[PDB]
């Protein structure tokens, strides 16, 4: 209906859903540290696209 | 009520997957702690 | 070797032995003798690595 279609429209065109990187996971994480030799990081899960 | 104006076309996306807490994917081990450094770069904790 | 297990391999060691490149290790080693050639031409010595 017209004022359902309104509705459950930007629903969709508002799917708060970004991506998603072993790249980012890597960047939600304080520039330092990754700086700071004493800490060790490493990757082992894969990510589907 | 008329149909046609009614009727709509769908955009739908197809099959993700939801990843909540992250982290975890995060494999990190740690120097044995007789090894510290600072920004300083010399040691922490250096006198023996 | 004894700079590696202390500074917590920086994946340096890990990049080369994955992209195959000439290099070497140095320190305290653990030897194995074998003997039926046969091992020599499998070329078995790329293996533990």
């Amino acid at each position: 209906h017209p004022i359902d279609y309104a509705f459950n429209e930007y629903f969709l065109q508002h799917q708060l859903v970004e991506p998603l990187n072993n790249d980012i996971i890597f960047n939600y994480i304080p520039e330092r540290i990754r700086n700071d030799v004493n800490y060790i990081l490493n990757m082992d899960r894969n990510l589907p696209s | 009520f008329d149909f046609r104006n009614s009727m709509h076309m769908l955009t739908s996306n197809l099959t993700f997957t939801v990843y909540s807490d992250l982290l975890a994917f995060v494999s990190a081990d740690t120097v044995e702690p007789i090894n510290a450094v600072a920004f300083d770069n010399m040691r922490i904790m250096n006198e023996l | 070797l004894e700079e590696l297990m202390r500074t917590g391999d920086y994946a340096q060691i890990t990049n080369m032995l994955l992209n195959n490149q000439p290099v070497a290790l140095v320190g305290a080693l653990p030897f194995v003798t074998d003997s039926s050639v046969i091992s020599l031409i499998a070329k078995l010595d790329a293996t533990v690595f």
